[PDB]
């Protein structure tokens, strides 16, 4: 669903889906190739 | 008939092997290339 | 041993420096550096 975001105070728009690759456990989020957050990871559990 | 045939069987075996001679082409597209990656690159600077 | 008769093994180390350089950095789809370039040596 497209919803608005605030994550971490964090804001943005977009639809979360599972991400099927190999992240660090200390990543908060990363960036595009654009320089903007297209993925972030979950506060409460460990999912990004 | 002996000339020609063989003439256009060069041209063949030309654009099969060197493929700089459709890079006047091939600077349409690369031209093109960095014009859609300029406009990505501007969105991660800060202007300020 | 088998501070006076306290005998070791055999191991090295190093200490290196740092400058204030910019380096290239090559991403992968992993998330791990294949390859770096500093541009001021070359």
């Amino acid at each position: 669903k497209c919803v608005n975001f605030n994550f971490n105070g964090l804001k943005g728009t977009g639809v979360l889906t599972e991400s099927n690759k190999k992240f660090l456990p200390f990543q908060q989020f990363g960036r595009d190739i654009a320089d903007t957050t297209d993925a972030v990871r979950d506060p409460q559990t460990l999912e990004i | 008939a002996n000339q020609f045939n063989s003439a256009i069987g060069k041209i063949q075996d030309s654009l099969s092997s060197t493929a700089s001679a459709l890079g006047k082409l091939q600077d349409v597209v690369n031209h093109n290339a960095q014009a859609l990656n300029t406009l990505v690159k501007q969105l991660s600077s800060k202007f300020g | 041993r088998s501070s006076s008769g306290w005998t070791a093994g055999a191991a090295a180390y190093y200490v290196g420096y740092l400058q204030p350089r910019t380096f290239l950095l090559k991403y992968n789809e992993n998330g791990t550096i294949t390859d770096a370039v500093d541009c001021a040596l070359d």
